[PDB]
DNA sequence: ATCACAATCCCGGTGCCGAGGCCGCTCAATTGGTCGTAGACAGCTCTAGCACCGCTTAAACGCACGTACGGATTCCGTACGTGCGTTTAAGCGGTGCTAGAGCTGTCTACGACCAATTGAGCGGCCTCGGCACCGGGATTGTGAT
DNA sequence: ATCACAATCCCGGTGCCGAGGCCGCTCAATTGGTCGTAGACAGCTCTAGCACCGCTTAAACGCACGTACGGAATCCGTACGTGCGTTTAAGCGGTGCTAGAGCTGTCTACGACCAATTGAGCGGCCTCGGCACCGGGATTGTGAT
């Protein structure tokens, strides 16, 4: 009964420099300049697949909050197991 | 000579294809591969559906854990298939009692 | 039979005793193994379908492994649910990559 | 005054980021497009923080170990350079396409 | 000299199956190794298995259960 | 005489080779590796014919596609030829390397 | 000696070990060895991976293992990041590795 | 109020931990690592475990589930002194 | 293009074995009945997810400029494929020989299930030593000369 | 060669707060007894794995020959790195609000379990049409002119 604003290109946020520093903890030393957009549309296939499973194990646990443990137990169901967050 | 019992979805699978192609038949090898493929995908939804359970503190393996289960496990528009046979089946079975 | 009850040619009691004896969890709901016994059924369908489309392109009345491969391999969500499977005696989809042909 | 040669800084900044764990990408632009993405699948979810940091922690990995598998993928092709063509080469090999 | 026994014109043959056209000299003995480690690791599992029923004769369904553990899975052999 | 430019039978071949579904690597060949592989494990053993015929099933299986990944990293190499390296970069990238 | 750690002289708790292998749906019924074997194994790698990382965490001056050291640990043990290789430690970052192609001549 | 029991191997590895480096610490964020490490094992172990049991039709988890579970999980080294410090904890207890 | 000659495709005949159907037995599914407990639901608590605002400042952005990188071009040597003939062991159908897989039927050592006993492990509480953060000063490497 | 100097590195100082210890209450693990069935261990049955054997090919092999491909070498244009000034919004920390997570208690619908029953699903048997194999023209590309 109130407004959330909406939200609009937030792949925009994962800006050129942010992932220039992925890039070099990933050893990478020089950067095509079509490397960006590429790699937002991978982070955002990555994201929604994931996500999409938290949501799924979220709504039958029928809650309104997505839960460390929903991310978790999705992560692990794509074979991207993460130590941290419990589980 | 004599026996010795071994179970296998060679029947249904017949029975289904009668349904979608009644002018064509099957090798005892593709029998094998199809008979290969329903245990599969039983042993992979059946797991996810254990998961499921133990993940929520449930003793009890229902046919909401086997549709979850269902779209965890199967690609967008087979899932979605899925789920409407599984909840008709269930649907008509319940009104049959 | 459960079977006929829920519409089924796939069998509802064989079903609910594999999930009992294969301890996915203490107790089985009645629901479930009609639910799950369909999905197996209709993903079956699907399979047979597309493999027998294969056979008949292939001037064939018998499906052989070759046949779910084709079905399996040219379907894209088909191809990810076996992505990690291999079909036994199945070849693989005619593909030639373009530089490799002659110009 | 000074200026550095083309790869120097470069050069600097990969061992820079390879001596620490600290996260790369600003929290609120991920966050904000986690809601979103999330938004898409399902209105009026919430979010715990640490499914937040969950997601970004495991995203960030992913996205290192990819700039990886693409760096090889470039100096394959006698390149220092990577390109969006690296990336896919790397993703259909590792068989997400 | 039993892995000698995957031959040339028998890698040959995959490569082709595989879309290649032309083939390098170095490329046998790579793929000679390449297969040794593959059956080596598959090979181990299938034998822990039989180990453990207690058997002397390695059956399908060890192959198809190390397979399987492998991420290798196999239809059409009692999957 | 008569001679087809090289790559002409390459061609063929693969035309043929993907059409066809049968085993590729002669069977006994194969089966004595199996069973030298598998002594180096656990001595005096036995094989049903059907575990072998799955582990060449498998294998070959595994190689085919491997071969493919192969020829996409010789191709990104603005290449014709498969070379170690191309099987080495897929296996690394497979994570089947370190 | 009454607890069943004491008797197996373990630091790794047989009995919670043996209540989770129950309530987790293996099998129908667990064995009393069991819990006792997998319970020693977890102390195993457990002491294995500390070993490891309390001496990433002494080679760095520093008192506390931080997830950072089990990284350090794990990817430099060729072992330890096989059994791990899918598995990604939250704040653990990455080996320091340029290839060489990158490197000024 | 007072907040609910949440279990944990925390108590266990700060013990290893001390035997092993006696002035040692370790973080919050460790400790957790360490804690889904030991659940991931354990789940991949038991998983394993279970599996062996329901492919030679037996009701039961032993010691030699777990025993063969290790040698198909871990890799070689860590394997062996795993099992030689299964069957050391197994034979030590069977006996007290 | 317009030519001939490979290798491939396809078509109607021919035998051969496994797909597929019936058959009758039997074991797993079904029905009808008891008992207890999982969880659906309702009611209550208080955690933490959300919104929102002002302030500081570091990071992001965009623009200027030129180095060194990618790609386009030539060009040379041999590592490849193609196609002969000679060399070999895979494949098949054969009989013979038995390890060991696999099924039954006995029974007892082992694990489920239980109540009553209790001490390990939990959260609550508290505090100080480890380390994040900063500024200084020494070192080191790259680029100007 | 030689020499700034920018950036990084290594040093104690300093202050904030989370690791880690003390405590005492509680719930999960231990204790000892019943009771039932899984499975080990033995005894028998016969399946499939295995061994040596000898012809008939087709596949492997080794070689002659030469071309197209890989790689080394150079040359040009601009894309992508670096640095700077300006612009933007992340992060911080401080406040105020309630949705809904998560936990309790009550009661019953649902599923485990057993005894009895029955036909669906199994192997054993059989036979015959779908399809593999092949030879002899229909056609399609490849290389050469
Ligand atoms: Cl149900
Ligand atoms: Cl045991
Ligand atoms: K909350
Ligand atoms: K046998
Ligand atoms: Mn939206
Ligand atoms: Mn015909
Ligand atoms: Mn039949
Ligand atoms: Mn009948
Ligand atoms: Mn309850
Ligand atoms: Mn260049
Ligand atoms: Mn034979
Ligand atoms: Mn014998
Ligand atoms: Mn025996
Ligand atoms: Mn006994
Ligand atoms: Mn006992
Ligand atoms: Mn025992
Ligand atoms: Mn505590
Ligand atoms: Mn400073
Ligand atoms: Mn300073
Ligand atoms: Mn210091
Ligand atoms: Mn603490
Ligand atoms: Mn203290
Ligand atoms: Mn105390
Ligand atoms: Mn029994
Ligand atoms: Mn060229
Ligand atoms: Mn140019
Ligand atoms: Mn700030
Ligand atoms: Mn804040
Ligand atoms: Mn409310
Ligand atoms: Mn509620
Ligand atoms: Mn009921
Ligand atoms: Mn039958
Ligand atoms: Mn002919």
């Amino acid at each position: 009964k109130r407004h959330r604003k909406v939200l609009r290109d937030n792949i925009q946020g994962i800006t050129k420099p942010a992932i220039r520093r992925l890039a070099r903890r990933g050893g990478v030393k020089r950067i095509s300049g079509l490397i960006y957009e590429e790699t937002r549309g991978v982070l955002k296939v990555f994201l929604e697949n994931v996500i999409r499973d938290a949501v799924t194990y979220t709504e039958h646990a029928k809650r309104k909050t997505v839960t460390a443990m929903d991310v978790v137990y999705a992560l692990k169901r794509q074979g991207r197991t993460l130590y941290g967050f419990g589980g | 000579r004599r026996k010795t019992r071994k179970e296998s979805y060679a029947i249904y699978v017949y029975k289904v294809l009668k349904q979608v192609h009644p002018d064509t038949g099957i090798s005892s090898k593709a029998m094998s591969i199809m008979n290969s493929f329903v245990n599969d995908v039983f042993e992979r939804i059946a797991g996810e559906a254990s998961r499921l359970a133990h993940y929520n503190k449930r003793s009890t393996i229902t046919s909401r854990e086997i549709q979850t289960a269902v779209r965890l496990l199967l690609p967008g528009e087979l899932a979605k298939h899925a789920v409407s046979e599984g909840t008709k089946a269930v649907t008509k079975y319940t009104s049959a009692k | 039979t459960r079977s006929s009850r829920a519409g089924l040619q796939f069998p509802v009691g064989r079903v609910h005793r594999l999930l009992r004896k294969g301890n996915y969890a203490e107790r089985v709901g009645a629901g479930a193994p009609v639910y799950l016994a369909a999905v197996l059924e209709y993903l079956t369908a699907e399979i047979l379908e597309l493999a027998g489309n294969a056979a008949r392109d292939n001037k064939k009345t018998r499906i052989i492994p070759r046949h779910l491969q084709l079905a399996v391999r040219n379907d894209e969500e088909l191809n990810k649910l076996l992505g990690r499977v291999t079909i036994a005696q199945g070849g693989v989809l005619p593909n030639i990559q373009s530089v490799l042909l002659p110009k | 005054p000074h200026r550095y040669r083309p790869g120097t800084v470069a050069l600097r900044e990969i061992r820079r980021y390879q001596k620490s764990t600290e996260l790369l990408i600003r929290k609120l632009p991920f966050q904000r497009l986690v809601r979103e993405i999330a938004q898409d699948f399902k209105t009026d979810l919430r979010f715990q923080s640490s499914a937040v940091m969950a997601l970004q922690e495991a995203s960030e990995a992913y996205l290192v170990a990819l700039f990886e598998d693409t760096n090889l993928c470039a100096i394959h092709a006698k390149r220092v350079t990577i390109m969006p063509k690296d990336i896919q080469l790397a993703r259909r090999i590792r068989g997400e396409r």
